[PDB]
């Protein structure tokens, strides 16, 4: 079971708080 | 001998006892003497409870009932806690739960006296998914870890929440595998998916093809400690490195179409005579992969 | 004008005539002296040998060692992997890396066991399959055994006894030491006397001879003086013995005929001392008070002067030549000492150019080890209950990157193994075949040339509790493991730890070694790999022009050196082997690995086209030249692997 | 064990 | 899309194909009804090699491909479905057979027969298609030799299920005797120790 | 060259594989000669190797072919020449096996690298084995179970808990390999390193 959703994600290339 | 007799009689006593909470103090005593093939020849049923009741809050006496059950040749109830276990909610590495599913996967291969074909197979189906997730996850992770575009505070982040349980698919592929550009995890998470889509996994292939040919170019324009392979060796090695952890599924290796893509790449980026390439490499490549010869020529036809 | 695989063959022909001029011992051993260490930590990357595993001696042998009455010892087959005891008149063999091993015992003795050895046999004497002779010294008689240790089937050699009805009468003087020679020769000494006695067999019954004799190549006449002996060693290249004695006379004896043995120089303490003093630098650790405990011979492939080393209980090592007056020599002489290295050992790490010849660090040494190219351990008994094993070898990186000529020294790389307290060491043997990169002394002692065709020397370290196993750690072992330490931790922490390499074993030596490690050469495993093709890249330097000529990068120089040490064993030796139509001159399996290997480096230049600069297309002269000279050692490789494919197919 | 020892005839030629 | 699913709804529909399958311009329809009769019998090897179900609907399966191989393969056209047929077959290996032939001397009584009677189609028309690999793959899975061992006291098992169950077991030994690579294993087997001890004649 | 391969190839199609074997040997195609050589050898390996048996009369054939096929330097592809001469070394695992030659039987398993002994090896042997001719993982069974005896065998005679560690690896790695009689086999190896403890 696989669902892509490129809308709301975690910026991988930021810290977090 | 009559010291192995008072050997037997003494053991006798102790074996078919009623008290199970004198076994259970009995058996907590012999593993802090590390007997542990003592632990295993007992036939008693209190061995199995404390076992089982200890397995839950204990990894490490999980492997024992696990060890119990495999010596008495009951795989699949040892294949059965080693892959209830690794879904379990426990504190245990990734990489040990990698373990686990392969242990599982081989003791739920083999038949087992009592058990069905079929349950004997509803388990080793479900721990080889699990299984080929891990291997993704965990192959993620190294990667993400020594990553020089995340900043290192967000690595730990990241370390923390993979390296632990098995996480979904969609959890691996959003959060991490496509942000970083990771192609070739990309792939086998739709493998691992059974994702249908002919041309996302095609523009992924793609994809996958160009940003190996421009870290292979880079490297024998740098030539760097040895001296670097030509551009579609390493493109060749990172198809390979699919087609074998794929085993060739016709939905994310569709030599309809990958091949021609293959070909054109060896037109349009030149990886020919002029540098000293076999000019049939991309034949020689799907060949040597394990592509049926009649299917070659029906695409080159 | 040249084409490919032609100029890529020149450079490989050069490269094996660098590494084939590797200095030879007496170049840098000579006359002087030197106390030129590198002291590493046990635990360190960069130690130069290290504990690998323990042998624990079988309890069965534990009961038998307690139940002698008078007499008791123990003893290594290390080229075997086999270790003895003796109890009284009683013997018991085992193979030590085997977990549960068989005791095979050999009890016919009627009197005390005193000395055991393995030999070489006398060529037809016996029966093909009986790989060795079993001598076995009693008080009463000497006992000759056939010995079966034909490789049945997984671990050491499987063992069998076969009695031969060879016998000799032991005489008055007692047998602590046997020796044998290459063609099967047997030599005895003890603690009686100086003499030597060898042991002749044969294979016939003669009516006026007989089967085994056993005859003194000595004789003394009266007025005698109390001296013994201490060991007897062996130089089969020469056809030489020594024999060391209690008031440390070293005595040399030249085996002129296949049965006669003569001593040709008998060179007492006093005229090492006198040496000595003649030296530049006299020091207190060597005086009439000292004693030489240890010999070890040099044979004549390492070094033509230097023939043996003698280990003084202060921990000097004295390296003596021998010359003929013209062969057998005549004289010897002390020429160069390696005195003691100061560092001793630390629990707690500790912060680290005149010559150093006062260090009391080994004082004393109770037993001494050579083996070729110049390992050496010394068992320091500081304490009467622990041993210390100090361990050292040839700086081989800074011995080959030296120049010129007249700065090299004997520079070395050492380290203190401790082996768990109340345990005292016995032994020290070689499991592995003898180390030689070359058939001369130049080229002799090159360690780097060789870390891919050779096995790292192996050493079966005995004491009274077990057999520990020491092994050598290669370039490629120290960088692998170096790098490790590196994955976790910086950026220009790398550039940081490579640097050490370059200065210690020069820029080129350096990158080959991260080649190496990145094919999976070397003792995460990934990261590790992944590191070195980082270095490999990143330090590999660049192609310029001289004062038309190009210099090229080290990078390539790097590539043709590993290039040539996997093909070292062949590139020069015939295919095939003729008597009438029959043989291969490399054997099959080497061949295969020799094939992978070079498939490896093959992969690993294409699986990085794009990053390694030189390798994709390309001031312009020496980028241009940079890619030429890399394509062409590319070709020579599919052609190697060709080659290879082709004789497999032959002999297919 | 008291090892077994093969004969000498075994042992040496011919 | 429930072909490995669950074992509840496949069974109410793997009956009424069994039944549909027996109680069976023109040349359009033909060639429809032998389009899904194909397309139904992959499916149904499928789920034999994975030993989904229960025993009970692993027996259905065993119907359908049973009447498809004897009926609709058994000329041109012929020869393409018998090659094509048989390609499937191959595509599992002894995948597919383990557990046809550990369903036999089984517990159950109906899953055992079908069983058995399969086997004897599947060599049947793999010799019309000298030397078979249906019949080598049993002798390598142990087939042929726990089958000749359970001759023995065959007077005791022989309407009733146990007698059209025993049918089926000889009839299947004769089948293997009629190629000439069956002597080899089949001898090999000492079958003539196997029927004097159980004292039939 | 044509009709030896002619009568070689109707002998092949008609199941005599000993005899088609010898045919294609006479005309030197080796790339037919080890493959049917494959097949002959699987069903054998570990079988008892008993004086006028089958296993004799197969094994001293192919030996007496892999001298002619090494001293004239001839070989067909790897994949069926790598399969040919593995099951040779495996056949030599289970002759030392069944003759009680316990050491000298695991020496040899144990350079084929076929069978992980340390943990770390499990992922490699486990891809290597989806890739090996199936004339080998036909007889991963027997395999496992013989090198566990062997194992077993030397537990009842530090070396504990290496034994121990091997025990396990062997159990993981059938635990992630779908192969034959996985079922009783994955249980007996489960039992056998219970005893261990």
């Amino acid at each position: 079971k696989l669902v892509i959703n490129k809308d709301m994600r975690t910026d991988l290339f930021s810290p977090p708080n | 001998t009559l010291a192995a007799t008072k050997r037997m009689e003494a053991y006798n006593v102790v074996n078919d006892s009623s008290d199970e909470v004198f076994h259970f103090d009995l058996y907590e005593w012999y593993i802090e003497k590390g007997w542990t093939d003592r632990i295993l020849s007992i036939d008693s049923p209190h061995v199995i409870t404390y076992l089982q009741r200890l397995a839950e809050t204990d990894f490490r006496h999980a492997e024992l009932l696990c060890r119990f059950y495999t010596t008495r040749s009951r795989f699949f109830e040892a294949a059965q806690v080693q892959t209830n276990l690794a879904k379990s909610d426990l504190n245990i590495s990734l990489k040990d739960r990698i373990i686990l599913l392969s242990r599982a996967k081989g003791n739920a291969s083999v038949n087992t006296i009592g058990i069905s074909r079929q349950q004997q197979q509803q388990l080793n189906h479900e721990a080889s998914e699990l299984l080929e997730i891990a291997h993704i996850q965990d192959d993620l992770l190294e990667r993400l870890v020594a990553d020089p575009r995340i900043p290192e505070e967000r690595k730990a982040e990241i370390e923390e929440f993979l390296d632990g349980p098995i996480r979904t698919l969609t959890d691996l592929f959003n959060d991490y595998a496509d942000q970083a550009n990771y192609y070739d995890l990309c792939l086998l998470i739709f493998h691992a998916a059974d994702f249908h889509n002919p041309r996302t996994i095609l523009d992924t292939w793609n994809n996958l093809i160009n940003q190996s040919h421009f870290e292979a170019e880079q490297r024998r324009e740098y030539w760097p400690i040895a001296e670097p392979p030509l551009p579609y060796v390493y493109v060749s090695q990172q198809i390979q490195l699919i087609a074998h952890r794929t085993s060739l599924d016709s939905l994310i290796f569709p030599v309809n179409s990958l091949l021609p893509v293959v070909c054109a790449y060896a037109i349009n980026n030149g990886q020919d005579a002029s540098i000293g390439a076999d000019p049939c490499w991309p034949i020689q490549l799907f060949l040597n992969l394990g592509v049926p010869h009649a299917l070659v020529v029906q695409v080159l036809e | 004008d040249l084409p490919p695989v032609a100029k890529a063959a020149q450079v490989v022909n050069q490269t094996l005539q660098l590494d084939d001029s590797y200095p030879d011992l007496d170049s840098y051993c000579r006359p002087g002296a030197s106390s030129d260490y590198e002291m590493q930590s046990s635990d360190s990357s960069w130690a130069p040998f290290h504990v690998v595993r323990h042998h624990n001696i079988p309890d069965k042998v534990f009961e038998h060692l307690n139940a002698g009455e008078v007499f008791t010892k123990l003893g290594l087959f290390a080229e075997i992997g086999y270790a003895w005891a003796s109890i009284d008149s009683s013997l018991f063999l085992w193979d030590y890396t085997h977990p549960n091993p068989e005791l095979i015992g050999y009890e016919e003795a009627t009197h005390t066991i005193t000395a055991v050895a393995l030999v070489p046999p006398k060529p037809g004497v016996f029966v093909k399959t009986i790989t060795h002779v079993l001598v076995v010294a009693t008080t009463s008689e000497i006992i000759l055994l056939g010995v079966s240790a034909t490789p049945t089937p997984s671990g050491s050699k499987s063992l069998t006894l076969y009695s031969t009805r060879m016998s000799v009468h032991r005489g008055g003087s007692d047998v602590s030491f046997i020796v044998g020679t290459k063609d099967g020769r047997i030599f005895l000494g003890g603690e009686s006397d100086t003499d030597i006695h060898e042991i002749f067999y044969q294979q016939e019954e003669r009516w006026f001879s007989s089967r085994c004799g056993k005859i003194n190549h000595s004789h003394p006449f009266g007025s005698r003086q109390q001296e013994w002996l201490r060991g007897l060693y062996v130089d089969d290249t020469r056809n030489l013995l020594y024999s060391l004695s209690n008031r440390s006379t070293i005595r040399t004896y030249h085996m002129e005929g296949p049965e006669k043995l003569t001593k040709v120089i008998e060179k007492d303490k006093t005229s090492c001392l006198r040496d000595f003093a003649h030296m530049a630098d006299s020091s207190p650790l060597f005086t009439d008070k000292t004693n030489i405990v240890a010999l070890s011979p040099i044979p004549a492939t390492e070094a033509s002067k230097l023939h043996l080393m003698a280990l003084t209980d202060t921990g000097c090592r004295l390296f003596l030549s021998a010359t003929s007056s013209a062969l057998a020599p005549q004289s010897m002489q002390l020429q160069f000492v390696k005195f003691p290295p100061r560092e001793s050992p630390t629990r707690i790490r500790t912060l680290n150019s005149q010559l150093d010849k006062t260090s009391r660090a080994l004082d004393p040494s109770a037993l001494g080890f050579r083996f070729s190219p110049g390992y050496f351990f010394d068992v320091v008994r500081k304490h009467p209950n622990q041993d210390m094993l100090f361990v050292s070898a040839p700086d081989t990186g800074r011995i080959k990157v030296t120049q010129p000529a007249s700065a090299l020294k004997y520079f070395e790389q050492g380290t203190w193994i401790e082996l768990e307290n109340g345990n005292r060491t016995i032994e020290i043997g070689l499991t592995t075949a003898p180390f030689a990169a070359a058939k001369q002394p130049l080229g002799f002692g090159n360690e780097l040339a060789v870390q891919f065709d050779q096995v790292p020397g192996e050493f079966a370290v005995l004491t009274n509790t077990g057999v520990h196993i020491v092994r050598r750690r290669r370039l490629v072992d120290i960088f692998a493991k170096a790098l490790g330490n590196c994955v976790s931790a910086s950026d220009d922490a790398l550039e940081r730890e490579v640097r050490k390499f370059i200065n210690q074993y020069g820029r080129v030596e350096t990158i080959a070694a991260a080649l190496a490690v990145a094919c999976g050469q070397g003792s995460m495993d990934r990261n590790t790999e992944n590191l070195a093709r980082a270095a490999f890249i990143e330090y590999g330097g660049q192609p310029r022009l001289a004062a038309e000529s190009v210099r090229l990068s080290s990078r390539h120089d790097a590539l043709a050196l590993y290039l040539t040490r996997l093909v070292r064993t062949l590139w020069k030796a015939k295919v095939v082997q003729v008597g009438s139509g029959s043989d291969i001159s490399s054997t099959i399996p080497t061949l295969v690995t020799i094939q992978e290997n070079v498939e490896r480096l093959r992969n690993f230049l294409e699986a990085n086209k794009s990053t390694i600069q030189g390798l994709a297309p390309p001031e312009d002269i020496a980028n241009q030249k940079e890619h030429q000279a890399l394509h062409a050692l590319q070709k020579l490789m599919e052609s190697i692997s060709e080659g290879i494919s082709f004789v497999l197919m032959l002999f297919d | 064990r008291k090892a077994k020892l093969l004969p000498m005839e075994e042992a040496l030629l011919p | 899309a429930f072909s490995s699913l669950k074992s509840d709804e496949a069974f109410e529909l793997a009956r009424v194909a069994k039944v549909l399958l027996w109680k069976l311009e023109q040349f359009t329809v033909g060639n429809l009804i032998g389009d899904k009769l194909f397309q139904l019998f992959q499916l149904c090897l499928s789920a034999i090699s994975q030993c989904s179900g229960t025993p009970e609907l692993r027996s259905l399966y065993y119907s359908i491909c049973y009447r498809y191989l004897t009926a609709v393969v058994d000329t041109r056209s012929v020869t393409n479905a018998r090659a094509r047929t048989l390609k499937a077959i191959t595509l599992y290996g002894d995948r597919l057979l383990n557990v046809i032939c550990d369903d036999a001397y089984g517990s159950d009584t109906t899953c055992q027969t079908a069983a058995m009677i399969l086997l004897n189609a599947l060599v049947h028309t793999s010799r019309a298609s000298v030397d078979c690999p249906i019949i080598d793959a049993l002798n390598r899975l142990n087939f042929i030799g726990v089958l000749v061992d359970s001759l023995k006291e065959i007077l005791n098992e022989w309407a009733s299920p146990s007698q059209q169950y025993t049918s089926a077991k000889l009839a299947l030994l004769l089948q293997l005797c009629q190629t000439r690579q069956g002597a080899k294993y089949v001898l090999q087997a000492n079958l003539f120790r196997a029927l004097e001890q159980s004292g039939v004649f | 060259k044509p009709i030896i391969n002619k009568v070689a190839s109707v002998a092949e199609n008609k199941g005599l594989f000993e005899e088609a074997a010898k045919l294609y040997d006479l005309a030197k195609n080796a790339d037919k000669v080890l493959e049917l050589m494959n097949k002959l050898l699987s069903p054998v390996v570990p079988q008892i190797s008993a004086p006028q048996s089958n296993k004799e009369r197969l094994k001293n054939m192919a030996l007496s072919i892999a001298e002619r096929y090494r001293a004239q330097g001839i070989s067909a592809n790897k994949f069926v020449d790598s399969t040919f001469y593995l099951l040779l070394d495996l056949i030599t695992f289970f002759d030392e096996y069944h003759s009680g030659h316990i050491d000298r039987a695991f020496d040899i398993i144990e350079r084929l690298k076929l069978v992980p002994l340390n943990q770390e090896s499990v992922e490699e042997r486990v891809a290597a084995f989806r890739n090996f001719s199936d004339e080998i993982r036909h007889n991963l069974s027997e395999v496992l179970l013989a090198t566990m005896n062997i194992l077993f065998t030397q537990f009842k005679r530090d070396r504990d808990s290496q034994l121990r560690s091997q025990a396990r690896t062997l159990i993981t790695f059938a635990g992630m390999i779908p192969y034959r009689t996985s079922g009783d086999t994955n249980a007996r190896l489960v039992q056998m390193e219970v005893l261990m403890n």
